[PDB]
């Protein structure tokens, strides 16, 4: 009909089809979740291998992209990446201008002006992308935003993007987490993934694992290995 | 129309790339082959009337002491890469004392293919690619040597090969007749018999072209006399 | 101008 | 389709099929909504719940990108043979 | 979907499909008959049928995956003589973007091409060689790439 | 600054803006070139000529410079914006080289001009054919013809325009040795050859001349009807 | 940007885009330019959906010197575009000549403005149609450049909703010997015969040009000269 | 409803002499389903606007459609999420930009026709759409007291007494002009309490008080400040017990 | 961005250019330009289609334009691109032909390159010996002795075909014919002197005088010119 | 028409016309001589969908504590028959868990799910002229 | 077939089809396999030639001392890459002295052709690379896509027929940590045998073979030096 070929067209309803597109592009894309809880952010992707070949760490969905901030992605990788590099430097320009770690949610703000810009022109299309950034400081205290294609960014208690973003939030609102610590946190988590996961549709996953928190003295890492099958090991058992 | 010059077709073709090959169909035959003894290039002129000059239709072009180029197709678009080629080469030599390699020259021609756009291109870019089919023939290092190069950017060094309207033909008949040991005058001869026996016109010493880069030789374009003294046989 | 546009 | 299958084997030829196979739309209006209806009458005759039988159709076209995704579908047109100017 | 016209339309198949409106969920609730519909396009329907009393439950059937095409094509070559050395993984694998269509007739053109040859048993090329078929690739001399 | 490609390869293989180029040269009126012996001559049918028409004004025989003149034959603002840059470049050359121009030069520079506009974003072909004659610094006669592509060739007669495949045709057969052996012969057959399409006669036909070591020379149309004349009476006697 | 020009011409030779600009201002409110001896005055139908909106707060007739003034007829955005341009214009030309900028001249100046963005590359013409009332060598100016940026100088005109007839009864209305005064009254009536309801003080804006230089009619003087029609 | 061409789809005249991209970015406003009603009053200005959080996992305390554009000045943004905080940000960048030029605070009625000005280029120019959302500022003025601008894609701009934006723009602007042709110089209780009732007679809601924001400004304190849940509690006690 | 270019400046399959042609095609219903070369001097006589009864009368002239103290042009076409046009010509300039030429390559520079509209507009130069040029949208000019564009230009052309004795004018009789020929053009057929523009350019005192009629001093012309075809209806 | 409103006076006699596309309708049907009343039978509100979905969930057999808020805060934009289908989902979840009663969570996934399917519907919002 | 003419334009699929059509170029380029072991890292690229009387297209480039690269697609757009790539490895030299981790190349090339990815008038690179690399971090082998998205692979196959090389490689994955350089290379070209048709077989004209190891350099293998690599393997059934 030619109405959703230009990201600068509006519909006859008033709706940008190429943003919502770029949409479905994240909806096609397995499942991660994050939760914030009582101190500290806790980030969780269902990265399936697509094949045996792929090594243990490749298609990495969880990013970071500050030392105190993490990334975790939903939808093209390549644009998933190419908005993580942004934050990269949205966040180095911060600290070498104002001279301290950029609050998660100016920096939310800021990535999700930079996505909102390829919503506007027909010259370049939306990111094909939506990502949650978490954070955690003494000061702010635990934050989670949610940015999808169109640049909304949302602040979050626990929040899915993906193909099962629907049974993961069910799932999610299970859970007290505003009370609970991310020690039992990261296992909701994995809980959390492997019910949502399809085993006889596309299987054999891998669940990557991070957080950022007062354990971690509000720094994003990966969680460690022996808490990461600690978890995983519930996870499994919760499914009987 | 509403496709962009950088299109790619469901089957993974550059869209203009192929369009631009499919130009060398209607350019001129020209035949290259490389021997121990040399390169021999060959190529028809193909005149429309007897009142044009056959000296004017230049297709076998000195790029440099060394090297030579024919080229088939758009040869008013072979005009911007001769140009490249001939700048490239002396700028070798002007910064390290030495002639290029003819694969250097061809891969720099090559680097020229593809550098076509619509947006986001310089004012100097051009939209579309070189129509034409380029044949580069020298000596270096690695004694005689023929490339082929493509409007699509693919050069690869040949034995022999054939461009232009008869390159099926022709191509045939170079692998029918070649053998890795003969000698240049062989390679001259049957590069000369296989383009009589593919020109619509007949052939003489006007209306072809023929040039030879041998070792220790410089590039040496045919005269009138030396192609009547081997058109004369056959 | 400045006058202009606010008044 | 009816009188085909009153047949053992039949043949039936679609020459510039592209006339009715055209892809469905919505242009607001009633574009092609006709046109369409017959498209999609062919296409449940070719492929539907009731077998087709010992029909063997063929259609011939020179624009092929127009034909609705539902008939360029295998079971419904199984083989594509692409009649390429002569080499 | 019924639209708003003052020259012409299709006002004839709306009213037929408002008389299918009204026997789905109208004044009389019917609630003995179960109905099924299917459709490639549920873009162009009209929102009055996508209603939650006409149809409750509107499933998308998706493209099939890796497994399931593998399983079709196990499916559709049980009555066939197939080597036991095809491997149905790795003609998933070859066919991304294809439906349960294209997987069959996957293996209907490997019995074809099995039967070009005068072979009584499909091999795992036969399989390979009616990909390529099924794909529908236009001819293309792109053997100079890479 | 607009970058959009203007001239892209059809399917077939042909740049389709360059042949409705030249389709816009073949819709000019007739321009033909003989290279003589010790002369060079270029005439132009005139197409219409309105007694109006200040004729000075509408010349489509323009000398680049002082020994080497064009005649062309398509869109006459494009041919005027080629002549211009054809005069600048000889300039520069006569600046660089303190050596007037040979035709060659000159031919290849707008060849290369035209080949640019047929590959350059945003720009359409020139729409003009070229018929460039001259003599060298040897004193060789030289005629070249160049077209919208960007390909040129050297010709010892050439015609463009509407009627330039029947002005060749004719040219094909009546160029000889004997036919240039004057400078009257080699008008003569100029004016034989734009008589083959030209109606009117001498009325319609602006020739130039131009002489080893001597400037272009329009002819006088006193000239032309005497021209036009004689080969007239050698008709009669032919008969 | 776009670098081709969304304005081209039609088989029949018409700038289709320049019509469909015009056909924009011919359905905006109706505004009236009359010059009389004295002065220009120019009317417009200042009227509003509701009375939540704030009739002060946005005027039609806006001035660009001391001296110029414009009403447009069509859209509000782009009129206030014209204005920012006109109003830059103008200081542009008193900065260069240290005198303000005469009403011909700033008239030219906007309809090259309009023109160009007639030709450039991804833009539409502005869909307004400006009035320009002004006062040099002692002589009063008015002056209507429409969307193709083409200027007239006229007497009395009417543009937007209902023009025709309010130009056809400016020829039975209008001579040259009206005074500023008259010159108002004629307009007001212009206004009345194309508008619907009854015209309050503030549903209508008028601006007047003089020796005086150019000043917008404060509602209390609209509302004695409204008077003055019943 | 003629056309001719690419006048849908992109911001060129369409026979009629109509702009249909500008109109579908003003129904792109109702697109986010919310509604927002500004009132004006003889010495403040309020605006209030119902915030929507589906779901528990939602963090509530950023669901905000009030932004402070400045100290003195406050909007609420209506339709699309993105770009309203686009308009937020290109407001206060503009704001700082005259404060930091001229030396004083942007009047509220020159900020938005600033915005104004930014967003008619958007529907002159073709390679851009405009923005589908609606600003509504309101401050209190130095000498014209309060202010509200309504603010919209189209580049159009206004005073208004009282005005309203989103889904239900038309109910509630009809109840705003009911109300105010009573012609009553509402103080800041009284504005707050007809905002308010406005949004929940037009919504049919009944508030509860965490599903309205409502900023106000006042001539007192001319700083933009959003009401809390115990703020806006005590006005819903007060429209309640009448 | 390629769905909405209309490629302006592109070859039609014919050949032709059909942005170029249309614009002719514009010029085609513009007012009529007559420009008429003498002996002693050059004339410009446009129809004025600007004939409301409420057109303020200011400007010195509506078609006409000065270009330099010695040039004068009147246009045809699009009225905003002619002053576009014109304020280049007046920038650019110098000798008649110069100004021309370097018009006419801004107006084939829009139609080659560039995406935009060209130039809908038609221009008559007269300067000072005396010369009349003609200039097209397409950017190709030509010098003429009479010559007509815009409405009715072919009848124009013809008539003055017809009329106009070479070397033997005088800006009266140059005059005469211009009223003659305009007379048929214009379907009025008083063709009173508000309806028309006549602007001479004549050598005096070794200067270039541009001067546009007064409306008595037209008046007087198509009075005369009547008053002539009276008489030849005398003979019949 | 020439009966609802004509030359022979309705007495007594009421009609009732339903239509979810009262755009396309006649002008001269829509004229209040004929169609006197246009009620509009919008989408509920958050009331109303509380209404609606206590009135659909009463008969269905569920033990623990049911917070129909969250569904009505997850059901904008939802119809009669979409809460309907909520509840009817519920009662399918409930079955594919082989129970013999629905909990929140149930109408949390029913909702969520139509939720989902509301996605294919094109514009309702549909007004008389 | 109006949503795949742009590389801008989103499918409402949500795919974007000219980034598909322009993956399907690396399907139509020669098969090649790179797998690594717990020590080397090795490249087997099966060449074509257009004609008999052609030589072969080369396939496998040396990008840096540690990093080469087998192409498969467009030669012209893989050359572009293989320039950028070696620049990024020459300026890491020249600015922090040391090589450029593979793992931090891979990065830099998918940002860099994820770019044209998004912009009007741009195209994809029409070229998939396996990179084989050595750094601290061990062996490396990475597969860069058309869409700008890069995979870390234990052992991967791109080109015509690749996915009979990527059976292969799964079905031996488990000894290529433990094998030595000799075996990982045979396995390599076994793995390469698969996309072969039955009657051909590979010779020294058609195989190519970049290693790179811990203490070894980055070295590439033509005809005269792949026959002490191809003669060890056996006749495949």
């Amino acid at each position: 009909t030619g109405y959703d070929l230009s990201a600068s067209t509006f519909s006859p309803d008033g709706r940008v089809f190429q943003v919502e597109y770029a949409m479905k592009a994240v909806e096609n894309s397995s499942t991660a979740i994050g939760i914030r809880c009582k101190d500290g952010v806790v980030f969780g992707v269902e990265k399936l291998v697509l094949s045996k070949l792929y090594e243990e760490g490749s298609n990495k969905r969880l990013f970071n992209v500050d030392r105190h901030v993490g990334m975790a992605v939903a939808g093209l990788l390549a644009d998933a990446r190419s908005l993580a590099d942004i934050a990269r430097e949205e966040a180095s320009n911060f600290r070498s201008n104002f001279g301290y770690n950029i609050p998660l949610k100016h920096l939310a703000d800021r990535v999700a002006m930079y996505v909102h810009a390829y919503t506007l022109y027909s010259a370049v299309r939306p990111f094909g992308c939506s990502f949650m950034l978490g954070s955690y400081s003494v000061n702010d205290g635990a934050q989670l935003y949610m940015i999808d294609p169109s640049g909304v960014s949302y602040g979050y208690w626990g929040c899915a993007i993906g193909k099962a973003r629907q049974a993961a939030k069910t799932e999610i609102e299970k859970l007290q987490m505003k009370e609970m610590t991310c020690r039992d946190i990261v296992k909701e988590v994995a809980k959390i993934i492997y019910i949502v996961h399809d085993e006889v549709k596309d299987k054999a996953f891998e669940l990557e694992l991070s957080w950022v928190g007062e354990l971690t003295n509000g720094r994003h890492e990966i969680v460690p290995k022996d808490i990461r099958e600690e978890a995983e090991k519930y996870a499994k058992e919760s499914l009987k | 129309y509403d496709r962009g010059v950088n299109t790619f077709s469901p089957e993974g073709r550059l869209f203009q790339v192929e369009y631009a090959i499919e130009a060398i169909k209607l350019g001129s035959t020209a035949i290259g082959i490389q021997t121990s003894e040399g390169v021999c290039l060959a190529v028809e002129k193909r005149i429309t009337s007897p009142l044009m000059e056959p000296s004017s239709i230049e297709k076998i072009v000195e790029i440099d002491a060394h090297i030579g180029c024919a080229m088939s197709g758009l040869i008013a678009d072979a005009k911007t890469l001769i140009d490249k080629a001939r700048v490239e080469t002396q700028n070798h030599w002007f910064t390290y004392n030495e002639t290029m390699t003819v694969e250097s020259v061809t891969q720099a021609v090559s680097n020229l293919a593809l550098q076509f756009g619509e947006e986001d291109a310089d004012p100097g870019a051009m939209s579309r690619p070189f129509g034409v089919a380029l044949l580069f023939g020298g000596v270096d290092e690695k004694g005689p040597q023929l490339f082929h190069m493509d409007p699509s950017g693919t050069f690869v060094q040949c034995d022999a090969r054939a461009i232009g309207s008869a390159s099926e033909g022709a191509q045939s008949s170079l692998q029918e007749v070649y053998h890795k040991s003969m000698t240049l005058k062989e390679a001259i001869k049957s590069s000369l018999i296989i383009l009589k026996q593919v020109m619509e016109e007949k052939l003489n010493a006007t209306n072809i072209e023929l040039a030879t880069v041998q070792p220790g030789q410089n590039f040496h374009m045919f005269t009138k006399e030396e192609l009547e003294e081997v058109i004369k046989d056959i | 101008l400045h006058s202009l546009s606010t008044g | 389709f009816e009188m085909a299958r009153t047949k053992k084997a039949c043949l039936i030829f679609f020459d510039e099929i592209d006339a009715i196979g055209g892809a469905r739309f919505d242009d607001g209006a009633g574009g092609d909504n006709e046109v369409q209806r017959t498209m999609l009458e062919l296409i449940n005759q070719l492929d539907g719940f009731d077998p087709r039988g010992n029909i063997k159709v063929l259609m011939a076209t020179n624009r092929p990108d127009t034909l609705d995704p539902a008939l360029m579908r295998p079971g419904r047109l199984d083989r594509k043979i692409e009649f390429s100017l002569p080499d | 979907k019924r639209f708003d016209s003052e020259k012409a339309g299709d006002r004839e198949v709306q009213r037929t499909m408002l008389e299918l409106l009204n026997q789905l969920d109208g004044f009389q609730p019917n609630t003995q008959v179960k109905v099924i519909a299917a459709t490639n396009r549920v873009d162009i329907l009209d929102p009055a049928l996508l209603r939650s009393g006409r149809l409750d439950r509107k499933i998308e059937f998706p493209m099939p995956n890796e497994e399931a095409r593998a399983r079709i094509m196990q499916i559709h070559s049980r009555k066939m003589n197939v080597s036991p050395d095809v491997n149905y993984e790795e003609l998933a694998r070859c066919t991304d973007d294809f439906n349960g269509a294209q997987c069959k007739a996957v293996c209907v053109e490997a019995g074809m091409i099995a039967l070009r040859r005068g072979a009584t048993e499909l091999t795992h090329e036969d399989y390979m060689e009616g990909i390529l078929e099924v794909q529908a690739k236009k001819k293309a001399n792109l053997q100079y790439y890479a | 600054s607009y970058d959009r490609a203007i001239t892209v390869f059809s399917p077939d293989g042909h740049l389709f803006q360059v042949e409705y180029a030249q389709e816009a040269v073949k819709k000019g009126s007739t321009a033909v070139g003989v290279r003589g012996r010790d002369i060079v001559v270029l005439g132009v049918e005139k197409k219409s000529v309105a007694k109006l028409q200040d004729e000075r004004t509408v010349r489509k025989i323009c000398a680049l410079d002082d020994n080497v003149c064009m005649a062309f034959a398509g869109l006459t603002a494009d041919a005027r914006i080629v002549i211009n840059r054809a005069r600048v470049e000889c300039q520069s050359h006569r600046l660089t080289v303190e050596d007037p121009v040979t035709v060659e030069y000159i031919t290849r520079y707008i060849a290369s001009l035209k080949q640019r506009y047929t590959q350059s974003n945003g720009r359409r072909p020139f729409g003009i054919s070229a018929l460039i004659v001259g003599f060298d610094f040897d004193g060789t006669p030289r005629l070249y013809q160049t077209d919208p592509s960007g390909t040129y060739h050297a010709w010892k007669a050439n015609a463009i325009g509407r009627g330039a495949k029947s002005v060749r045709e004719f040219l094909e057969k009546n160029y000889t040795d004997e036919a240039i052996e004057t400078d009257d012969l080699t008008i003569k057959l100029v004016i034989k050859a734009l008589l083959e399409v030209v109606q009117s006669g001498g009325k319609n036909i602006e020739l130039a001349v131009m002489r080893r070591d001597q400037s272009l020379k329009i002819l006088n149309p006193e000239e032309i009807e005497k021209y036009v004349a004689e080969i007239e009476k050698e008709k009669e006697e032919n008969e | 940007g776009y670098s081709f020009s969304l304005t081209t011409f039609s088989p029949s030779g018409k700038l289709v885009q320049i019509e469909y600009a015009l056909a924009a201002v011919a359905g905006g409110a109706p505004s009236v330019g009359i010059k009389a001896a004295n002065g220009v005055v120019l009317a417009t139908e200042k009227k509003q959906k509701s009375i939540l909106y704030d009739e002060r707060s946005v005027h039609k007739v806006e001035p660009i010197t001391k001296h110029i003034g414009l009403v447009y007829s069509g859209m509000g955005p782009d009129y206030r575009v014209l204005v920012h341009r006109a109003r830059k214009l103008a200081q542009q030309y008193y900065l260069v000549y240290q005198e303000p900028i005469p009403t011909a001249q700033l008239v030219q100046r906007v309809a090259s403005v309009m023109q160009e963005y007639t030709q450039s590359g991804g833009v539409r013409p502005f869909g307004v149609s400006l009035l320009i009332c002004g006062w040099n060598e002692g002589r009063p100016y008015l002056f209507q450049s429409d969307p193709s940026g083409a200027y007239f100088a006229w007497k009395a005109t009417a543009m937007g909703k209902n023009y025709v007839n309010g130009k056809t009864f400016l020829e039975k209305r209008y001579n040259e010997d009206l005074e500023l005064e008259d010159a108002i009254h004629t307009a007001i009536l212009t206004l009345k015969e194309s508008f619907e309801g009854q015209m309050t003080e503030d549903n209508i804006e008028v601006g007047i040009c003089n020796e005086a230089g150019f000043r917008r009619l404060t509602p209390t003087e609209v509302k004695d000269y409204l008077a003055a029609i019943a | 409803g003629s056309s001719a061409g690419f006048d849908r789809h992109i911001t060129i005249f369409s026979p009629e002499g109509r702009l249909y991209q500008v109109e579908y970015a003003f129904k792109a406003i109702n697109q986010g389903g919310l509604t927002s009603v500004a009132v004006r009053g003889k010495d403040c200005a309020v605006i209030v606007t119902q915030k929507k959080v589906p779901d528990k996992l939602l963090d509530s305390s950023t669901v905000t459609h009030l932004f402070k554009i400045t100290e003195n000045i406050g909007c609420v943004m209506t339709g699309m999420t993105a770009d309203s905080r686009s308009q937020v940000q290109r407001a206060r960048y503009e704001a700082a930009n005259w404060k930091y030029k001229y030396g004083y605070e942007i009047p509220v009625d020159m900020l938005c026709k600033r915005i104004a000005d930014i967003s008619q280029v958007y529907t002159q120019n073709a390679e851009m759409r405009p923005l589908g959302c609606c600003m509504i500022l309101i401050g209190i003025d130095e000498e014209q007291g309060p202010q509200v601008y309504k603010c919209d894609p189209a580049g159009y701009y206004c005073g208004f007494k009282a005005t309203a934006a989103g889904v239900k723009q038309t109910e509630s602007t009809s109840f705003l002009e009911k109300k105010v042709k009573k012609k009553f110089d509402w103080t800041f209780e009284q504005t707050v309490e007809t905002a308010i009732t406005c949004l929940s007679t037009v919504l049919s809601i009944d508030f509860k008080p965490s599903e309205i924001e409502v900023g106000v400004v006042t001539v007192e304190n001319p700083k933009f400040r959003i009401l809390t849940e115990a703020e806006i509690d005590a006005h819903l006690v007060a429209l309640a017990e009448r | 961005s390629r769905r909405y270019d209309s490629r302006t400046t592109i070859f039609s399959p014919e050949g032709r250019l059909y942005q170029v042609e249309y614009a002719m095609e514009a010029i085609g219903h513009a007012g009529t330009c007559l420009g008429i070369l003498a002996n002693d001097g050059v004339l410009l006589a446009a129809e004025r289609r600007n004939i409301h009864k409420l057109l303020d009368e200011v400007f010195f002239s509506e078609k006409i334009y000065k270009l330099n103290e010695d040039m004068a042009c009147s246009v045809a076409g699009i009225t905003s691109d002619a002053n576009v046009l014109t304020n280049e010509l007046r920038l650019i300039a110098i000798p008649c032909e110069q100004l021309v030429t370097a018009l006419c390559d801004i107006k084939q520079a829009y139609t080659q390159f560039g995406g935009k509209r060209p130039f809908g507009v038609s221009l008559l130069y007269i300067g000072w010996g005396f010369q009349l040029y003609q200039s097209d949208p397409s950017g190709n000019y030509g010098g003429w002795k009479a010559t007509c564009i815009g409405n009715n230009s072919a009848a124009a052309v013809s008539m003055l075909k017809q009329d106009y004795k070479e070397g033997e004018m005088t800006l009266k009789s140059a005059l005469a014919l211009a009223i003659k020929v305009l007379n048929k053009t214009m379907d009025v057929s008083k063709l009173s002197a508000e309806k028309v523009e006549i602007a001479t350019l004549t050598r005096e005192n070794g200067k270039t005088v541009i001067r546009v009629l007064k409306q008595k001093e037209v008046e007087q012309l198509i009075k005369k010119h009547e008053e002539e075809e009276a008489k030849a209806e005398r003979e019949k | 028409l020439n009966q609802m409103d004509g030359f022979d006076t309705l007495h007594r006699v009421k009609m009732i016309m339903a239509t979810n596309r009262p755009d396309t309708l006649d002008p001269a049907l829509l004229r209040p001589g004929r169609l006197d009343r246009k009620i509009h039978i919008d989408l509920p509100n958050e009331q109303a969908r509380l209404d609606i979905l206590k009135i659909h969930a009463g008969p269905i057999t569920k033990h623990g504590e049911i917070d129909y808020e969250a569904i009505v805060k997850l059901s904008d934009g939802f119809n009669g028959a979409d809460l309907r289908n909520v509840c009817t989902e519920a009662g399918m979840f409930a079955i594919r868990a082989d129970h013999d009663f629905v909990v929140q969570e149930d109408f949390m996934k029913a909702v969520r799910k139509v939720a989902d399917s509301k996605k294919l519907e094109s514009k309702l919002d549909y007004k008389p002229v | 077939n109006q949503y795949d003419n742009d590389v801008t334009v989103w499918s409402p699929q949500g795919r974007i089809h000219q980034i598909e059509y322009a993956m399907e170029a690396v399907k139509q380029g020669s098969a090649t396999v790179g797998l690594k072991s717990k020590t080397h890292a090795v490249l087997v690229a099966l060449k074509r030639a257009q004609s008999e009387l052609a030589a072969h297209q080369k396939k496998i480039l040396h990008v840096d001392n540690h990093i080469g690269i087998s192409i498969a697609g467009l030669t012209a757009d893989a050359r572009l890459l293989c320039n950028f790539m070696r620049q990024e490895c020459l300026d890491s030299r020249f600015v922090f002295d040391r090589p450029l981790p593979v793992s931090r190349l891979v990065s830099l090339i998918g940002s860099k052709t994820q770019i044209p990815t998004q912009r009007y008038g741009r195209r994809p690179y029409g070229v998939g690379l396996l990179i084989a690399g050595y750094d601290d971090m061990g062996p490396h082998i990475f597969q860069t896509c058309p869409s700008a998205n890069y995979f870390d692979c234990r052992a991967m196959s791109i080109g015509a027929r690749s996915q009979s090389a990527r059976t292969y490689l799964e079905r031996h994955m488990s000894e290529f940590m433990e094998c030595n350089l000799n075996e990982l290379v045979k396995h390599g070209l076994r793995a390469l045998r698969e996309t072969l048709p039955a009657e051909q077989d590979l010779t020294t004209k058609n195989v190519s073979i970049g290693i790179v190891g811990k203490d070894l350099e980055f070295t590439i293998y033509d005809d005269d030096d792949v026959s002490p690599f191809l003669e060890g393997l056996e006749e495949r059934p």
